């Protein structure tokens, strides 16, 4: 506690709602390094800070590639090579964000949990997925099978700690089984394992909905409508 | 394709 | 190969590309490229530049205004950290916004505007309600006489774009008609001076509508959406006129 | 509230 933490929550608090998520990310990065534990408000804001800048550029390369697609059939070498350096111009954006967040994870956030802050590590688990996974939309060849692999140990590990110790309907748990069943779908294309998955999670939270607080009840049903479009959308052809 | 988290 | 990629096809390649990633900046980069190669622009071209740099500013104005709100309600708590720490951050992103100005200013100034030969009037007059666009924009966060200054040089640019616009094009034309309402925007919300806003607005307007019989169904679709926006304001600011 | 100037997207 030897520089102003109180400030740079505030700068990011700041630059949250100014929609510029860079120096949100700056600022998160900065509070996290201080090595301290982070309030749940502080984590959000770190994982919102994060989600955005990496999504701008998920977003961005799933226009470019799909473009490339199309500009391959037509054979025109200028372009193909145009798109493609722009494509990889993005990747390397990408990637640059996923070490950052990755490597706070691994040396700060989930180093500094006690074996009992079941929660946090949970969150920090599935975090660290999300972004192995984000690679994994990028990758290719052995270094796509590296980072699917590590994507699985962080999602699986965060799905054994949360079995036994969180209840199935906490948001938390729930958002994991629905980014771990995504994965599945989408990077391991096992759709019987992503719809069993979202399903076992879905049912096991229904169950436990009966004695639901009404501020938990709002949020845990949010989530649950969306493991519920997937399933709907996956049991569809 | 399919959807994850909202935040 | 990767994106050191120069020839001037190649550029306008990667600013439809950026465009479409929506990544600005790098779009931005592209046009401004393209711009200093010294050559005319394209109807397509004028507009990839004229997005670029519009999206640049545009985030950072954003930005600029969500901060200035958050500097008036926060003064009045009385906090010296908070106050001195918002009043840093604002005028950061000041500095970002009138650095994109001044580069796409410089742009206009010494290429686009430039070589602009006496009958290329459409092109002119896009350049110069840029040129009055962009200097409206620092005026937004100006004060003093910095204020005073470029509030003076966006009047002499969207004046010179009248007079030429007048003349030598119809009512009609979708640039004509930005013109007007950029112009109509820049009376009310920097001169405050709503009764020229409005007369200026009305004009363009009516103009409009006399011509309105015989356009094409292509024109037609391009200026009646500019036209509402006009009215749209029009309504707007005769809608809390003195009561 | 505002008044708008010229729109793009």
């Amino acid at each position: 506690g030897l520089v102003d933490r109180e400030q740079l929550v505030q700068k990011a608090r700041l630059a949250e709602q100014a929609e510029r998520y860079d120096d949100m990310a700056a600022a998160m990065k900065n509070v996290t390094e201080l090595n301290e534990p982070l309030s749940n408000e502080e984590r959000n804001l770190l994982s919102v800070a994060y989600k955005n800048v990496v999504g701008a550029r998920r977003s961005s390369w799933r226009v470019i590639s799909s473009i490339e697609q199309k500009t391959s059939a037509d054979g025109n070498e200028k372009k193909i090579e145009m798109v493609r350096a722009y494509r990889e111009k993005i990747e390397k954006e990408l990637e640059a964000v996923c070490q950052d967040v990755l490597s706070l994870l691994d040396n700060y956030l989930i180093k500094n949990c006690s074996e009992t802050q079941y929660e946090s590590k949970v969150f920090y688990l599935k975090m660290k997925g999300d972004y192995y996974r984000y690679l994994a939309e990028v990758a290719t060849g052995e270094k796509r099978a590296t980072v699917v692999e590590s994507s699985e140990k962080a999602y699986s590990e965060a799905h054994e700690i949360s079995k036994e110790h969180m209840q199935p309907t906490h948001p938390i748990r729930l958002g994991l089984a629905l980014n771990y069943s995504v994965f599945y779908y989408e990077i391991q294309n096992a759709p019987e394992q992503a719809c069993h998955l979202a399903k076992t999670a879905f049912d096991d939270a229904i169950a436990e909905l009966d004695t639901l607080n009404e501020d938990s009840y709002k949020d845990s049903t949010l989530i649950m409508q969306l493991l519920r479009d997937n399933l709907t959308l996956w049991t569809s052809d | 394709r399919a959807v994850s988290e909202l935040d």
